């Protein structure tokens, strides 16, 4: 499962897990972590920030480069993953689990239906 | 870019290939951090087959080298002994750094970097001619560097008995031919190990045996973080033809004595040393972030005047757990500086240009 079945996915190689409370957990895919390489720092957004999809709202720093992480959807940040401060490598080891970056309350329903399902993302990587 | 002879071996080991001066080389095999840890704590290995090995033979070889190079191969008095040296132009700038081995009075070997192969070979063949030296480019040979506290014991599992006796208790900076293996206690990491050169047609199998002996494949990413922690220069960054070796922490390699040995660039360098030069220092950024190549480095002297230098190499150090860099800076820098990253002035500590000795932070 380089592509877990039940997740939604974006163009910029992020994934979104709808949670019980209606919010989305967001992180970067196995593909995206592979291309980043080992993460040594992450700069996270403020809890409470409003973003529009495509805003650059976090930064993954590897040994090679800083790399902007973009908001997959529009909404308000409700949480960020504080474990990444001591364990940035989780983005590499658990990109769908401990490696989640932030959680968002989506504010645009048509954005959420443009997201790819597991099979469409698997196809995007197939190019 | 060419596909290197070990390509199938690298791909079986999970390499991510990148273009590296005309050769597709592994950037890493999964995790450059893991690969750095392997060399610091056990054993890792690097395909260095695109280094060029140059054999020099003839009665005037020593004399020639005592002229070509700024260290002095007269110091090599025991068979197999090697030294690190710069090779300078007439104006005292660095054309390359290299390793040279002495075998007999009339047989020496140079090893040079991939990036500067052609420039160095031209410089070497131009200057060797009047000495009547037989110059052999050994592109028939590949080479693997095995590095780390268990590197020698793991490699030596592949040696036959003759090979083990030839290198038993061999000190750092020796190289010895034993059968089809040339085994040298050199490296670019700050750890013990070997560099082992052997025929191209034997290299893939030897790599395979080394993986099986527990030696971790390691790529360029790790090669940079290990070398930079160890305070070792990379040509084109810490120095180039416009930079004096005295401004690149290569002062220790200039063999000034004996005074009557002229070598190319010595006159210019003597002048340079009397004017004084900038100096290569270490920088440590303990605050969050990564120092990057070519960033400005600044400090204000006691008088209130600002001076500016430059990062020559920046990286994240896995061993220290902070970013580190080598930087060329005006004489008179103190214990701290400031580096401009984006549009924020980040404070840094100024240290000696070495971060790690013996797997420990030179703290």
């Amino acid at each position: 499962s380089n592509v877990p079945a039940e997740l939604k996915y974006s163009k910029e190689h992020e994934w979104l897990r709808k949670e019980a409370d209606g919010t989305y957990t967001v992180g970067i895919t196995e593909h995206a972590q592979e291309l980043l390489g080992d993460m040594v720092f992450v700069d996270l957004p403020e809890v409470g920030a409003t973003v529009s999809a495509g805003d650059d709202c976090a930064v993954a720093e590897s040994v090679k480069a800083a790399s902007d992480i973009y908001a997959p959807v529009s909404g308000e940040i409700v949480a960020v993953n504080d474990a990444l401060s001591d364990s940035p490598e989780l983005v590499n080891s658990e990109p769908y689990a401990g490696g989640w970056i932030f959680k968002i309350k989506a504010s645009d329903e048509s954005e959420l239906e443009s997201l790819l399902d597991a099979t469409a993302y698997e196809a995007l990587l197939e190019d | 870019a060419q596909q290197t002879p070990l390509y199938e071996q690298h791909t079986l080991c999970g390499a991510r290939m990148v273009d590296f001066h005309g050769w597709m080389m592994p950037l890493h095999y999964g995790s450059q951090i893991d690969e750095h840890h392997a060399v610091r704590t056990d054993a890792g290995m690097f395909d260095v087959s695109h280094m060029t090995i140059v054999d020099l033979r003839g009665s005037r070889t020593r004399e020639f080298l005592r002229y070509l190079l700024a260290n002095d191969v007269a110091k090599l008095t025991k068979s197999g002994k090697a030294l690190y040296s710069g090779m300078l132009n007439a104006s005292g700038g660095v054309i390359d750094d290299l390793i040279v081995y002495y075998f007999t009075e009339d047989f020496f070997r140079l090893v040079v970097n991939s990036a500067t192969r052609e420039k160095d070979l031209s410089w070497i063949t131009q200057h060797a001619e009047p000495f009547g030296i037989e110059i052999t480019v050994r592109d028939d040979l590949s080479m693997i560097a095995v590095q780390g506290p268990n590197a020698q014991a793991k490699a030596a599992t592949l040696f036959n008995d003759a090979q083990r006796q030839a290198v038993e208790g061999m000190k750092p900076f020796f190289g010895v031919q034993a059968g089809d293996l040339f085994i040298a206690t050199t490296g670019y990491t700050g750890e013990a190990g070997y560099e082992i050169a052997l025929p191209n047609e034997k290299a893939a199998d030897f790599w395979r045996a080394l993986v099986e002996a527990g030696v971790k494949p390691c790529g360029l990413g790790a090669r940079d973080t290990l070398r930079l922690e160890a305070g070792m220069n990379l040509y084109g960054q810490e120095m180039d033809e416009t930079i004096s070796p005295l401004a690149a922490n290569m002062g220790w390699t200039i063999a000034w004595e004996p005074a009557d040995r002229d070598f190319i660039g010595r006159e210019a360098l003597e002048v340079q040393r009397e004017h004084g030069t900038e100096k290569l220092v270490g920088l440590v950024m303990t605050e969050k972030g990564v120092l990057r190549n070519e960033l400005p480095v600044r400090f204000t002297d006691a008088q209130g005047n600002q001076h500016e230098g430059i990062i020559t190499s920046g990286t994240f150090s896995p061993t220290l757990g902070y970013s580190i860099a080598l930087a060329r800076v005006p004489e008179g820098i103190g214990e701290t500086a400031i580096v401009q990253i984006r549009n924020r002035e980040m404070p840094v500590k100024v240290t000696k240009p070495v971060f790690v000795r013996n797997g420990k932070a030179v703290a």
